[PDB]
């Protein structure tokens, strides 16, 4: 886009579209995030679904926007975590994870 | 597999570090704890002077070198020898360079905040590691046994602890220390050998009866009516062949040496003994934590490997504890190895990556980060 | 049979809970009224994690958990853990399933008009119950010993109360309680236990002490020439054997700790005694109702159960009331479940069926229809 506004002149500012998604992609890849917290546990030869669940609660939820605790009815068949993708929110069921 | 290859594991001991890459089942080295300073100006054959030898070189050239160990009873006592085993670990011994690695190290039981906090100050201010990660030896003993509560046994070269773990936290004023170990253990195999009529009398002979603790000693279930077997003279006895022919008796001794675990009047000591030692930690816990402790007795360290010291412990504490009780000594046998193991899992964890200690997190709020 | 077999009866405390069916002779379910939480992630073995405990699982497991009391003084103060407790009692305890059950419940003395309402919307709209009916406590434990006028001096864990009762209405304005019950009296011999030179530790001692106050534990009348009687030593003393060996010796303060129902100063409280309180209530009445009350003095819950606590309220009581009066103290032997017993009989009985409050009253009144 920006190409243009250069080519032609117009004098147009804007921020990079990318940004708006950033938010949800670190929750996910970066460190105290998701993965993370899933790939660790692993790591514990005792935990359970349940353990890597309150995990990630106590560590994304209520700190994190994109974090937030599902909505159970609807179509949906349970509750475990939901999050803010660009398309919308995805309800996920966390079991057999570990 | 930027770092999921690349975590190193370093387990430092009073006796032995060992050292691998997180991911792998063992440790890739194991070796001495020493550091050792010749006595006198010259060289091998084909080498230069040396000013410092450490691990196996200094075991070897014992004779013209005065041999130095850092770790006093599971804590750094000489951080300038310190630094040269990681030297040694990293350059010589897993032949890595440092500076593109993350390091979990481990400290001991009640290691001192400071500690923590320099050789914090020494993996990223002289080695330059990425990131580096502390995690205590008893906690990571527990988790490679898959659990997050119990209590764990820990034995290796100098120091015997009990750490109770919950939930991942060990806890503080439950924890005991006792020092006499493996190292204590093969000095009085020594006397009561030399005892039963011997000599161990060339170095030759000193380093071999360590070879006999650990091969032939026992602890044996009933260690009363074990020394009354060992009179009427069962075929119990046990012959060893030295570096030469001079094959060596040892019947009965075999397991007069762990009895000394239990009995620490065996030696001079006035302290209570690993079982009871168990026992007390525990009724220093919370009351409503006692069962999960009780039913999660895990025993680590190269102490704890003489065959019959899991059926010894489970008797010694059903007995002190309150019959309503479950009782349960788990002893697995790759212990000697559950601390390094253990870090080896939880480094390789999918999860790990977000408390590893960066550069970042160092160089913008000094050693304290990494301390807790 | 529908419901004649049916129709449960469920009465909430604040220390146990007592259930069963109406018809049978008691409680088919005892249980304490606690709702654990658990302090630590963590599991027990061969179990999942556990969000919540309840009754004595709550109990057995308490050093891991945060144990909460839904019910303080008899009134229902948290209303998350009581449908937890119901909900236990329901599925687990009785192991019913509740919506094809008539459900018979009871409150206490001056249950505010909205709890009434509030347990009525739990249980039709959470619970799907066919139909329910709350009974007031007093009321139901004066029933069961066939009457109704007479006044119920009740006792349990948290609270004390007189409830004078004239043909079936409980007479709101005569009503006296008194916070201090079984629970102020197991911490006070606790105190005089310890002062007689003890140590109730481990939480194995903390619980037997309550064991102690129930078995052996005395209302002695004349406690004046009875404390003299202690010191001629005679062979009053009675000594229990703890979990242990440890035998324990109680002469005396065996019945110090009932003699503080009528000495509340025991304990720091100003406020005036059980016989003092009956007749307060008493004075409280109409007149030509006093001679009623009088000779129907019935007494119920768990800590009226003190032997000799009949005579001494006996005499307690003569002794304030005009002499023309017939004093009459009925305490029944089972009155630990009377106000249990009287809600089986009513509930079961063949005149009960019309103030049943259906679900077709409900949908159609709101909570306001059983209310009254």
């Amino acid at each position: 886009e920006q190409e243009e506004y250069k080519k032609e002149g117009i004098e147009w500012e804007f921020i990079d579209f990318g940004m708006d998604l950033a938010a949800c992609i670190e929750l996910i890849e970066k460190p105290m995030g998701i993965f993370s917290i899933l790939e660790e546990e692993c790591m514990f030869p005792k935990a359970t679904d349940t353990s890597f669940k309150n995990k990630l609660y106590d560590e994304h939820l209520g700190k994190s926007n994109n974090f937030q605790k599902p909505k159970p009815a609807k179509g949906k068949a349970e509750a475990h975590f939901s999050l803010v993708h660009y398309a919308g929110t995805v309800d996920y069921n966390i079991s057999g994870w570990l | 597999d930027e770092d999921e290859t690349t975590a190193l594991v370093c387990d430092n001991g009073s006796g032995l570090v060992k050292a691998g890459f997180a991911g792998d089942d063992a440790p890739r080295a194991v070796f001495p704890s020493i550091v050792g300073r010749p006595r006198h100006q010259g060289v091998m054959v084909g080498m230069g002077q040396k000013d410092s030898y450490v691990g196996d070189e200094a075991q070897s050239k014992r004779g013209i070198l005065t041999l130095k160990y850092p770790i006093e009873h599971g804590i750094i006592t000489n951080w300038d020898d310190m630094e040269k085993i990681w030297h040694h670990t990293f350059y010589n011994e897993l032949r890595v360079a440092p500076e593109e690695h993350p390091t979990l190290l481990t400290e001991a039981p009640l290691n001192p905040k400071a500690n923590r906090e320099k050789m914090t100050q020494i993996m990223f201010e002289t080695f330059n590691v990425p990131a580096m990660y502390v995690a205590i030896q008893a906690v990571l003993s527990l988790y490679a046994s898959g659990r997050t509560t119990g209590i764990v046994l820990d034995s290796g070269d100098g120091v015997t602890h009990n750490v109770p773990i919950y939930e991942g936290y060990a806890l503080p004023h439950a924890i005991m220390r006792l020092d006499l170990a493996g190292r204590d253990l093969t000095d009085y195999l020594m006397k009561i050998l030399t005892e039963r009529g011997y000599s161990f009398v060339t170095t030759a002979e000193r380093e071999i009866v360590r070879d006999i603790k650990e091969k032939l000693c026992y602890v044996a279930l009933d260690f009363e009516n074990e020394m009354a077997t060992a009179a009427s003279s069962s075929s119990l006895e046990k012959s060893y062949e030295l570096p030469d022919g001079q094959v060596i008796t040892i019947g009965n001794e075999r397991f007069r040496c762990p009895e000394t675990l239990f009995q620490p009047s065996f030696i001079g000591m006035e302290s209570a003994g690993i079982h009871e030692t168990t026992y007390n930690s525990i009724m220093k816990c919370d009351i409503d934590i006692r069962k999960d402790l009780y039913a999660n007795n895990v025993m680590s360290g190269g102490t704890t490997m003489y065959p019959g010291i899991a059926d010894r412990m489970q008797k010694e504490i059903t007995a002190l504890a309150p019959s309503t009780m479950k009782i349960k000594i788990i002893a697995p046998p790759e212990r000697k190895y559950s601390v390094w193991i253990g870090g080896s899992i939880l480094a390789s964890l999918s999860t790990f990556q977000q408390m590893w200690i960066t550069k970042q997190e160092y160089d913008e709020a000094g050693p304290s980060i990494v301390h807790r």
